[PDB]
RNA sequence: ACCGAUAGUGAACCAGUACCGUGAGGGAAAGGUGAAAAGCACCCCGGAAGGGGAGUGAAAUAGAACCUGAAACCGUGUGCUUACAAGUAGUCAGAGCCCGUUAAUGGGUGAUGGCGUGCCUUUUGUAGAAUGAACCGGCGAGUUACGAUUUGAUGCAAGGUU
RNA sequence: UAACUUGGGAGUCAGAACAUGGGUGAUAAGGUCCGUGUUCGAAAGGGAAACAGCCCAGACCACCAGCUAAGGUCCCAAAAU
RNA sequence: GACAAUGGUAGGAGAGCGUUCUAAGGGCGUUGAAGCAUGAUCGUAAGGACAUGUGGAGCGCUUAGAAGUGAGAAUGCCGGUG
C-alpha cells in the first residue's frame, strides 16, 4: 500500500452513501493494487559447520568410488585447445554422457577443450563441490589431483 | 415500491405469454397488386 | 421349486434359474456355492423349517465378484464449520441358483 | 433393493362393496370404511398408488350417535369472509343431507394428499337403501369387530 | 513466483453444476445456489438411506396384517405364535409368500395358530 | 546420491501449517485465534509481562 | 436445400424485433412478405429486407424455386449494445442500453 | 525457482494522456489476422449497411471488434412431462414413456407416495421478521527479516563454532 | 483404569432450560442471584402435533435382516376395535 | 486372527490432495500440446484418468526443492449480464 502511486484521498465519505467503507483507491482489495505479503528481496543462502562440509564432500566421491565411477588417469597433455581431440579422449576410455574431469592446478587447455561438450565439466581439485560431483555419472581425476584431494579431505 | 425478490426466468416468461402480436387483415386486391389491409384502399403496389 | 435361503445377515427368496445379489462371500468366480440355511421350501410340496429344514441345501454358481455403485456420504452441520464427505462402494456377489432341494 | 412387490396398473383390481349403515355408530362405521378405500385390507398394498376398492353406503340416515352429540357436536365451517363462521349440529345434518354427514366423517379419516382426495372419490354414500350402481355389481361387506 | 488462479476454480465449480442436474431453473446453473442444494441433498440422502429401512418394514407389516385377517388373525397374534413355532422368517419374506404363494402362507398360519 | 533420487533424512522436514485456508484444516475461519477480543485482532494481544 | 441471410447489428432491440418475427416463421415465403408489409412495427421493413435477401440467395446461388419456399428459421440474436447515459435529477446519471440485433431468417423447400 | 496485460511502473497501446477540479491537486481504461496481406477480383439482394456465392489461405465460425472464446444472460429447436393444485424445489420409493453407455446388477423423463422451514456471520438460543450476498467471472487476508525459546533432524563431543 | 510431574500449543472470563436446595421479589415472572445435578451449548436419532434445554437414546460406512427403550396399537399413521 | 475404538464448535495433533516455478532423471507432442466442451470412468476425500469434439503450440511424469498455493460470502474491488 505504501509503495503504489496515488491514493491519499479517501475515495468517498465514511457514512451515508450506501457503499462499503473504503479508505484509499490503492487498498489491497482494489484493482489498482497494493500487495499484502508478496516477495521481498532476501538472501536464501545459509551455512553448515565446516566439519559437515568435509563429510558431505567425502560422501559424494565415495559414492563415486563404490559405484565404480572413479577413473584416475595420468596427466592430461594438451598443448593447444581442441574439442574434437578431447571428445576422442572421452571415447577411448569409456565414459558416460556426464563426466567431471579434475586436475590439480588450473589446466587452461583442458578447461577449453572440454568447455563446449554438453555434459562435461572441468574443475580444479580445490574447486570441488557437492553439486557437480553428484551431477556427474563419473569422475576422471588425474595423478596430481587424486593426491591433492586426498591431502585436503583427510 | 421496489421488488422484494427478483423474478425468475420462468415467472417472467409466464407473464409475457399474452405479450404477443396479431396477424393483420390480409385481403387480396382483386383488380391488381399484392395483399391489402382489409377495409383499406391501397396506395402502392396495388389497385385498390 | 421355491426356497427362502438365509445368507449375509438377511434372507433371500430364491427360485432356480435366477441371478441373485448377496453380500460378499469368500469364494472366487466360477465356483459352486451351496447354501446351508434354508428356512422354507414351498411350491408344490411345502416344507416349513423348524428353524431350518434340516438338510435341503441350495447350490448356486458364482458369477461376478463385484463392487457396487459409489454412494457419496455427505453430512454437514448447519452453521458450524464441520462437514465430512466420503465415498462408498459396497461389495457384492452375483450368484445364480441352478438346483433346489427340500 | 432386492424384492418387494410394488403394485401397478394392470396389476390391481378394484371391486365394489355395499355397507348397510343402519344401526351403526358414525366413526366406527367410518373408520372401517376408511381402510377399505385406502387398500389396507389388500395384501398387494402399496402406499404410492391407488390400491383399494369402492364402497357404497346405502342407509346413512339411520346412524347411531351415542351420548348427547346430536344436539351437541356442532360442525363448523368458515366462509373466508369476516365473521363468516357457520355451524350445524350433528342431528341437523342427520335429518338434512345425511350423505354429507358420513362422507365428511370418512374423508376426514383419509389423508389430504392428491391420492387421498382421489381415494375419497371412490366413496358413494346414499341416504335410504337404494343406490344406482347395480351395473357395477357390488357385494355385501359386513363390518368387523 | 506468482501463481494465478487459473483453471482450478472452474474445475471445482463445474462438477457441482454437473452434480446438480435436474433442479429448478437457477439451481442447476449458478454455483452458489447449486452448491447449497447439493449439500442439502447429500444430507437428505444420508437421512433417507436410514429411513428406507424403516419405511419398508412399515410396508411389509401392513401386508402381513392384511393377509392374516383373511385367516381371522391379527398381525400381533400371528407373529406371537409364529415365534412360538420357532419360525425365523422375516417380515419381508412373509410379505412375499403372502402375495405369491397363497397356500404356503396359509400353511404357516396353521402352524402359528396351533402354537398358541 | 543422484539429483533425481535425493531424499531428506527422516524427521528433518515438516510442512508448515498454512492457516486460514478452508474448513477442513481446522484453522480455517477464525484461524486459531478464537472469536473476539484483543488477541483476535491483527497486531493485537498485549506485551509480555 | 436451405438459403439464409443475416442482418448484423441492427439498432432495433432484440425484444422488439422478436414480436413480428414470431408472426412469419413456419409460413411460406409468399405470405410472409404480406405479413411484414402490413404490420406497423418498426422492425417490419427490416425483416422484410432480410427475407428479400434470403429469397434472392435461393434463386441466384442455389437455383431454388422461389415460388414454393417456406420460412424455416426466423430468429434474432443479441448484438453488441451501445451504452449511453442519461442525466435524471440531482447530478445522478442512469444507463440507457441501445441494444442491437442479429436478425437471421433461413428459407427452404423442405427437400434434400 | 521477477511479472505476464484486473499482473508488472499510473502508463507494454501517439500517459501524468483522455477526463475531473476555480485552483493546487486527482487521475484512467485500452496488447494478440495470418507464415506471408496473399486484406475477399467478380456475381446476387440492398439506398447503404449487411449478407449469399465465388476467390485467397493449411485454416475466413483466421475477415481486420480478426489467437483461443469459459460462465452469467439471450435465443431457436426438440425427447419426456404439466391446466383440482398449498410447493427450502430436493430426497428416498416408484409405474409409465423414451434412449443405448468409459456396458454396468445403464441413461433421460417423472403419474404418485414418504420425508424435508437456504447458506454464512453472529449468538444462551436464528426457518428467522438479526447481519451479508442480484447473478457470473477475475482479483481479494498469518508473510518476511532479525532476535528469543522449544522440539525434530544431523554433525562431534568435554568440547562445539566461526 | 487411570493418576501425577515436566514441557510445546491453546480457546473460553455474554451461558441456557429443566429438576432440586435457597436468597431476593409478591410461597410474580421464560425474573434475578447462589448450592446441586442432567441436557443443550458442541448431539443428529425416537417420542412430547409442531417445539436448542423435557423423555428415551450417543450416528465409522453399506443392507428391501432381527430384538428393543421412551412411547404406543380404530382412521389419519407401524402395531390389541 | 481375535478384541476394542471412531457425534462433535473454540482449539490441539496427524496424514494428505491439487496449484505455479526450480533442479535432476525420464518423457509426450502438427500422425495436433496446453486450454475448452461433453461423457454412463477411477480413488475413502481433496482428486485422478480415458474417450470424442474444439483448439493450433507447447506440456506432462518421477524425486526433491521453493512459494504471490487453493474463495461463497468482507453494504469487498473491477468487469460483464439480468
Amino acid at each position: 500500500r505504501s509503495a503504489v502511486s496515488g491514493g491519499g484521498r479517501k475515495p468517498w465519505k465514511q457514512k451515508g452513501t450506501g457503499r462499503a467503507r473504503q479508505g484509499t483507491i490503492r487498498a489491497p482489495q482494489w484493482r489498482g493494487g497494493g500487495i499484502v505479503f508478496g516477495p521481498t528481496p532476501r538472501s536464501y543462502a545459509y551455512k553448515m559447520p565446516k566439519k559437515m562440509r568435509r563429510l558431505a564432500l567425502r560422501s559424494a566421491l565415495s559414492f563415486k568410488a563404490q559405484e565404480n565411477g572413479l577413473t584416475v588417469v595420468d596427466a592430461f597433455n594438451f598443448e593447444a585447445p581442441k574439442t574434437k581431440e578431447f571428445k576422442n579422449v572421452l571415447s577411448t576410455l569409456e565414459q558416460p554422457k556426464k563426466v567431471l574431469v579434475v586436475t590439480e592446478n588450473e589446466d587452461v587447455n583442458v578447461e577449453l577443450s572440454a568447455r563446449n561438450i554438453p555434459g562435461v565439466q572441468v574443475t580444479t581439485a580445490q574447486g570441488l563441490n557437492v553439486l557437480d560431483i553428484t551431477n556427474a555419472d563419473s569422475l576422471v581425476i588425474t595423478e596430481a589431483a587424486a593426491k591433492k584431494v586426498e591431502e585436503v579431505l583427510g | 415500491a421496489v421488488p422484494k425478490r427478483r423474478t425468475s426466468k420462468t415467472r417472467k416468461n409466464k407473464r409475457r405469454t399474452h405479450f404477443k402480436i396479431s396477424v393483420p387483415g390480409m385481403t387480396e386486391c382483386p383488380n391488381c397488386g399484392e395483399y391489402k389491409l382489409s377495409h383499406r384502399v391501397c396506395k402502392n403496389c396495388g389497385s385498390y | 421349486m421355491f426356497a427362502i435361503i438365509e445368507t449375509g445377515g438377511k434372507q433371500i427368496k430364491v427360485e432356480e434359474g435366477q441371478e441373485i445379489f448377496v453380500e460378499k462371500l469368500d469364494v472366487n468366480e466360477g465356483d459352486t456355492f451351496t447354501f446351508d440355511k434354508v428356512l422354507f421350501v414351498g411350491g408344490d410340496s411345502v416344507k416349513v423349517g423348524a428353524p431350518t429344514v434340516e438338510g435341503a441345501t441350495v447350490t448356486a454358481t458364482v458369477n461376478k465378484q463385484g463392487r457396487g455403485k459409489k454412494i457419496t456420504v455427505f453430512t454437514y452441520k448447519r452453521r458450524k464449520n464441520s462437514k465430512r464427505k466420503k465415498g462408498h462402494r459396497q461389495p457384492y456377489t452375483k450368484l445364480t441358483i441352478d438346483k433346489i432341494n427340500a | 433393493m432386492r424384492q418387494t412387490f410394488m403394485a401397478n396398473e394392470s396389476n390391481i383390481e378394484r371391486k365394489w362393496y355395499v355397507i348397510d349403515a343402519e344401526g351403526q355408530t358414525l366413526g366406527r362405521l367410518s373408520s372401517e370404511v376408511a381402510s377399505i378405500l385406502r387398500g389396507k385390507n389388500k395384501v398387494t398394498y402399496t402406499p404410492h398408488v391407488d390400491t383399494g376398492d369402492y364402497v357404497i353406503v346405502i342407509n346413512a340416515s339411520k346412524i347411531e350417535f351415542t351420548g348427547n352429540k346430536e344436539t351437541d357436536k356442532v360442525y363448523y365451517r368458515h366462509s373466508n369472509h369476516p365473521g363468516g363462521i357457520k355451524s350445524i349440529t350433528a342431528g341437523e345434518l342427520r335429518r338434512t343431507n345425511p350423505e354429507r354427514l358420513i362422507e365428511n366423517s370418512i374423508k376426514g379419516m383419509l389423508p389430504s394428499t392428491r391420492l387421498g382426495e382421489k381415494q375419497g372419490k371412490k366413496l358413494f354414500v346414499y341416504g335410504g337403501a337404494e343406490h344406482p350402481h347395480a351395473a357395477q355389481q357390488p357385494e355385501n361387506y359386513e363390518l368387523r369387530g | 513466483p506468482r501463481v494465478k488462479g487459473g483453471t482450478v476454480t472452474r474445475a471445482r465449480r463445474k462438477k457441482t453444476i454437473k452434480l446438480a442436474k435436474g433442479y429448478f431453473g437457477s439451481k442447476h446453473t449458478l454455483y452458489k445456489v447449486a452448491k447449497q442444494q447439493v449439500m442439502k441433498s447429500g444430507q437428505y440422502a444420508f437421512r433417507d438411506r436410514r429411513q428406507r429401512k424403516r419405511d419398508f418394514r412399515k410396508l411389509w407389516i401392513t401386508r402381513i396384517n392384511a393377509a392374516a385377517r383373511q385367516h381371522e388373525m391379527s398381525y400381533s397374534r400371528l407373529m406371537n405364535g409364529l415365534k412360538k413355532a420357532g419360525i425365523d422368517i422375516n417380515r419381508k419374506m412373509l410379505s412375499e409368500i403372502a402375495i405369491s404363494d397363497e397356500k404356503a402362507f396359509a400353511q404357516l398360519v396353521t402352524k402359528a395358530k396351533d402354537a398358541l | 546420491m543422484k539429483l533425481h533420487e535425493l531424499k531428506p533424512a527422516e524427521g528433518s522436514r515438516k510442512e508448515r501449517n498454512r492457516v486460514g485456508r478452508g474448513v477442513a484444516t481446522g484453522n480455517g475461519k477464525t484461524s486459531g485465534r478464537g472469536h473476539k477480543g484483543q488477541k483476535a485482532r491483527s497486531g493485537g494481544g498485549v506485551r509480555p509481562g | 436445400m436451405e438459403a439464409k441471410a443475416v442482418a448484423r447489428t441492427i439498432r432495433i432491440a432484440p425484444r422488439k424485433v422478436r414480436l413480428v418475427l414470431d408472426l412469419i416463421r413456419g409460413k411460406n415465403a409468399a405470405e410472409a412478405i404480406a405479413i411484414l408489409k402490413l404490420t406497423n412495427k418498426a422492425s417490419s421493413p427490416v425483416i422484410e429486407k432480410v427475407l428479400m435477401s434470403a429469397l434472392a440467395n435461393a434463386e441466384h446461388n442455389y437455383d431454388m424455386n422461389t415460388d414454393e419456399l417456406v420460412v424455416k428459421e426466423a430468429y434474432a440474436n443479441e448484438g453488441p449494445t451501445l451504452k449511453r447515459f442519461r442525466p435524471r435529477a440531482q447530478g445522478r446519471a442512469s444507463a440507457i442500453n441501445k441494444r442491437t440485433s442479429h436478425i437471421t431468417i433461413v428459407v427452404s423447400d423442405g427437400k434434400e
